[PDB]
């Protein structure tokens, strides 16, 4: 999106995200961060928002296809057309992925900017990891390991027990321990020390602060009510 | 269940 | 989509339903039309679905961002990306009404075909309509109109008074009125005499072409409500 | 409300 001002880029993201336009928001920041500035804080939520949601329709769509193909191994449509979904949300991992590398990480000096693309990096090698079957699988979930491990030792040096991105950042690396690398154990440990020491922190905060933590509180809950 | 992280 | 088979498509429209993948459902009808074959019952109404969802998100985005557009009446960004996406919707409608004009329409010998594309046409006319604004907007509007007389006029000499099909050409003929052509009260005659001839036409029925019907009938009482 | 005729 070259020819468009960045600030253009930016406030036709806002209106996408309204019109529920996600492909649309997606474009327009991935336009945004390929002018060379760094994202403000409200900048980088665009940029997951829009991502979250089209990969989430891709998966949402690879795993409906993925069922009827298990499904119909108890022509070679089922498998090609969950091959062609599955091509599409690797696609889309990987763009998020070259922004990531190019050059967003390298640039993000503080805590909270670099947190959150390192948060965003181990997301979507997990979401590669959920469709990955070969030769590439176990690097896939060591590369998402290790950019969640890294965001977790600068989160856990530079922000609050309450920080919504410390939380959130906490909760989807105990979905990756559960779901992806076959650690329920782990995934239970980290959630669970992750609730108790936000609690201990609420006094702290504001009403604000103290509603945008508890939200994220409620969904470790949530999961661990799910695996115990 | 991860971040829903889908509305800004 | 010259390469794939016509039942291929066929099947992969079908799991693009399943997976809610909307732009592909309608990319493979469309390709299945191209092969030049006549259409069955079913494949119509898969044709049908995958245009009216791909639309339909269009049309509710286009109204998100035109009533932005409005307020900011009361830069440039907002009106270029309403444009924008109109420009997607247009292209949608103009590529179903190629369909229909090359060559589904010529070919539908039968009633229930030919009113089906008949209806499709003035709907997308009808979308077409809601966005207009200069010199074509009249010719339009005439050409939805013209399209859903025709298929009225066949519909009442060809099929029963409950056929969900000529209840639903009906259904959306009258909204027609009442919304693209300033006509509430020809809208107003139009469902009543829909609905109270489908009434009186119930006895003939079997349970489930009962459900079919009174189903439909349901959505024009539901708009006489609110227009009366 | 028109049909809605999103689903098969
Ligand atoms: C991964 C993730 C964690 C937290 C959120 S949030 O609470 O909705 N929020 C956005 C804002 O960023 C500083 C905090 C969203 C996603
Ligand atoms: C425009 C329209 C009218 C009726 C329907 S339906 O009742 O869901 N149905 C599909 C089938 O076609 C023969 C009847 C859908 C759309
Ligand atoms: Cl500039
Ligand atoms: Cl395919
Ligand atoms: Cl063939
Ligand atoms: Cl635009
Ligand atoms: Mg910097
Ligand atoms: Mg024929």
């Amino acid at each position: 999106m070259g020819s468009m001002e960045r600030a253009s880029l930016i406030q036709k993201a806002k209106l996408a995200e309204q019109a529920e336009r996600y492909e649309d928001m997606a474009a327009f920041m991935k336009g945004a961060v390929e002018k060379g500035e760094e994202l403000s804080c409200e900048e980088r939520n665009l940029l997951s928002v829009a991502y979250k949601n089209v990969v989430g329709g891709q998966r949402a769509a690879w795993r409906v296809l993925s069922s009827i193909e298990q499904k119909s191994n108890e022509g070679p449509e089922v498998r090609e057309y969950r091959e062609k979904v599955e091509t599409e949300l690797q696609g889309v991992c990987d763009t998020v992925l070259g922004l990531l590398d190019s050059h967003l990480i390298k640039e993000a000096g503080d805590a909270e900017s670099r947190v959150f693309y390192l948060k965003m990096k181990g997301d979507y090698y997990r979401y590669l990891a959920e469709v990955a079957t070969g030769d590439d699988k176990k690097r896939i979930i060591d590369s998402a390991r290790s950019a969640y491990q890294e965001a977790m030792d600068i989160s856990k040096k530079e922000m609050p027990p309450t920080n919504p991105i410390r939380l959130g950042l906490a909760l989807n690396f105990s979905v990756f321990h559960y779901e992806i690398a076959n650690s329920p154990e782990e995934a239970i440990s980290l959630a669970k020390t992750t609730f108790d020491e936000a609690m201990a922190d609420l006094h702290t905060l504001s009403e604000d602060s103290y509603k945008d933590s508890t939200l994220i509180m409620q969904l470790l809950r949530d999961n661990l009510t799910l695996w115990t | 269940g991860s971040i829903p992280g889908r509305r800004s």
